């Protein structure tokens, strides 16, 4: 038992939280950073 | 300890206290020392 958790826990947490987020990252980050905020008062220069 | 000013927050009191001629106009439009999230002016309850 120990053997086919130690086996099979990488599996689900990359599956669920490690292949998830990056998906997200490809193709969800744009679409939602664009709605909150202003859209406008965003990246303003910093003072450097 | 603050370089970029994201947990910092400025406050000028004693406006009732400047001299003749002059105001803080320039400091609180946040013009003078730009900082990130603008200058709160309060005016509290003298000593008398």
């Amino acid at each position: 038992v120990n053997k086919t958790v130690r086996d099979l826990m990488p599996k689900t947490i990359m599956h669920l939280m490690i292949n998830n987020t990056k998906e997200f990252i490809f193709s969800e980050l744009l679409a939602n950073l664009y709605s909150c905020g202003d859209q406008n008062t965003l990246m303003e220069e910093s003072a450097e | 300890v603050d370089p970029q000013g994201q947990r910092t927050i400025g406050v000028i009191t004693k406006l009732d206290l400047m001299d003749e001629g002059t105001d803080a106009r320039d400091v609180l439009e946040n013009k003078l020392l730009p900082l990130r999230r603008g200058y709160i002016g309060v005016v509290n309850r003298s000593q008398k």
